[PDB]
């Protein structure tokens, strides 16, 4: 069934599962035409497919060329997502195929389900959690590889860098989602907090700064303060 | 004009024949139904005064033999049986009429209702859905489950409707995932019409049988099956023009015939609102849509 706060710890057991987030698959800018009508221009997008247990990220870049001459693009985006996820599962050795795939938006259930008919034992699930994976394009290196791409391409990352050398999946995921939540509510502040101190660098093979354990504590505290402040501002509480 | 005599009526029961029905009192002298129009299928059905649960009955065609009804006190129900002694049977039938103990199938001559509801229903197809091939008639009741239902127990008592499933390999060609799921024309026309049903009359026939089983016995799996066969048509962009026209007629008499008080369980809100207003064929069911709006605008 659906994933919620109750069955949250199942994410960290030893059943291979993936999250699929499609929010950034079809990205456009809206603009005015010479005659004063509105038009859209597509930019490159990406599917965000993530193993919350291991941190492995399967970043499938969607090139604008895929939309060319197509109608009902926002609907097609869902099926292109499901097509690519299925192909990813097909490319993986059997022992690495997931037992569950969890879609972050319910509109992806039928298209994924349909595309996965060859895999009746992989369960396709919705979720009641309000995960912040749309802010994935706020991570500088992810946005950069997406925007540079000149063709369909798949790029592999570990979204936890080397954290699992020292903390658990559970704690790794709560760090990741707290970081993304803050980037989503106020990107400018969030990124400020991360890069203020020029003496804490991002390894070339990493996505985030090489904070020590204690500096992560201060960082996580700075992110939490950010998210609550924005809440009061939004709601006048 | 044919006759279905009853040996007796030992228990108080509501007897239906087609869309008509009569209250019979315990050990009232009732001994059959006469003037049953030859040329169509029929269904005689029952609801005991004591158990307003389990409606049950028999589909039959009088051209296939002489049938009569007899209450079984061991099994507790009115059974249909075949008399193979022609002479002995006309004998029974004539004496009951002489004594005038039979009701006359009460058909108004202007009325094409039963023909409209059974146009494409054929006994041979019924006996494939209800397999019991030592009888020429077919028993159905409220509680029988379908093949598709059993997959998600006792097969001897199953309704072997054609399995329709929109998220199956059968329904979806590889590489045409999005296309075939949004436009079911290749499932309808190639897989179902040409492939399994062979023609549209057998499809319609099953569709109408499913409906009438829903209506007369409240068989829930039958209602499921009817809805699916409508939805498959309405969700196909490419449908022969003659099927669309016939469907609008078929559905009209089905909607016209439904008891007003039962619209809540028998009509699936989603399928009807999809078919009449969202589907490819939203504009092709003019009579079905008119009568649905004037009679059940709540569901919509």
């Amino acid at each position: 069934g659906a994933m919620n706060s109750s069955n949250y710890a199942e994410l960290f057991n030893n059943d291979i599962k993936l999250f699929v987030d499609d929010t950034n698959v079809y990205r456009v800018t809206v603009h005015k035409t010479f005659e004063g009508n509105v038009a859209t221009k597509a930019i490159n997008g990406c599917i965000f497919t993530l193993n919350p247990k291991t941190g492995h990220l399967f970043l499938k870049i969607i090139h604008t060329s895929v939309w060319a001459g197509q109608k009902r693009l926002s609907q097609l985006a869902k099926w292109k997502t499901a097509e690519e996820v299925s192909a990813l599962v097909r490319s993986l050795p059997k022992e690495e195929q997931p037992k569950q795939i969890i879609v972050t938006r319910k509109a992806m259930l039928d298209p994924l389900e349909v595309h996965m008919l060859d895999f009746p034992n992989i369960a396709i699930r919705p979720t009641e959690l309000r995960l912040p994976f749309s802010a994935a394009m706020s991570i500088d290196k992810l946005s950069d590889v997406v925007m540079k791409a000149t063709e369909p391409q798949m790029v592999l990352f570990n979204i936890y860098d080397d954290w699992l050398d020292r903390i658990s999946s559970y704690t790794a995921f709560s760090r990741l989602t707290l970081l993304l939540r803050a980037l989503k509510t106020n990107e400018e502040s969030a990124k400020m907090i991360l890069l203020s101190d020029p003496t804490i660098t991002i390894k070339s093979y990493h996505l985030w700064p090489s904070f020590t354990d204690e500096q992560w504590i201060t960082i996580e505290s700075q992110m939490r303060d950010l998210i609550l402040t924005e809440y009061g501002r939004k709601y006048n509480v | 004009m044919n006759t279905v005599p009853f040996t007796s009526a030992p228990i108080e029961v509501t007897i239906g024949i087609d869309q008509y029905s009569f209250n019979v009192k315990e050990n009232q002298p009732f001994h059959g139904i006469k003037d049953i129009p030859i040329g169509h299928v029929h269904v005689i059905h029952f609801q005991h005064a004591d158990n307003s649960s389990m409606r049950y009955g028999y589909w039959f065609d009088c051209r296939m033999g002489n049938f009569y009804i007899q209450y079984d006190p061991k099994d507790g129900l009115y059974k249909m049986m075949e008399e193979r002694d022609g002479a002995k049977f006309e004998n029974i039938v004539h004496n009951f009429k002489e004594r005038q103990m039979m009701v006359s199938y009460p058909k108004i001559d202007e009325d094409d209702t039963w023909y409209n509801l059974t146009e494409f229903v054929q006994m041979d197809k019924i006996r494939k859905i209800v397999r019991k091939d030592e009888n020429q008639f077919s028993y159905v009741d409220s509680s029988m489950t379908t093949v598709q239902e059993n997959e998600l127990s006792d097969p001897a008592h199953s309704l072997n409707y054609t399995v329709i499933n929109f998220k199956s390999r059968e329904a979806i060609r590889p590489g045409h995932e999005m296309e075939d799921f949004l436009d079911k024309s290749y499932y309808l026309n190639t897989v179902m019409l040409q492939g399994i049903f062979k023609n549209s009359s057998n499809y319609f026939g099953e569709l109408q049988f499913a409906f009438l089983n829903a209506m007369f016995f409240g068989n829930y799996g039958s209602s499921l099956q009817w809805h699916a066969m409508i939805e498959l048509i309405c969700s196909s962009a490419t449908v022969p023009k003659h099927m669309l026209d016939k469907l609008d007629e078929i559905l009209y008499y089905q909607i016209k015939t439904l008891p007003e008080q039962y619209s809540d369980i028998l009509l699936n809100e989603r399928v009807w609102n999809i078919c009449l207003y969202s589907s490819f064929q939203k504009n092709s069911l003019h009579n079905t849509e008119k009568i649905m709006e004037n009679k059940y605008p709540e569901l919509l």
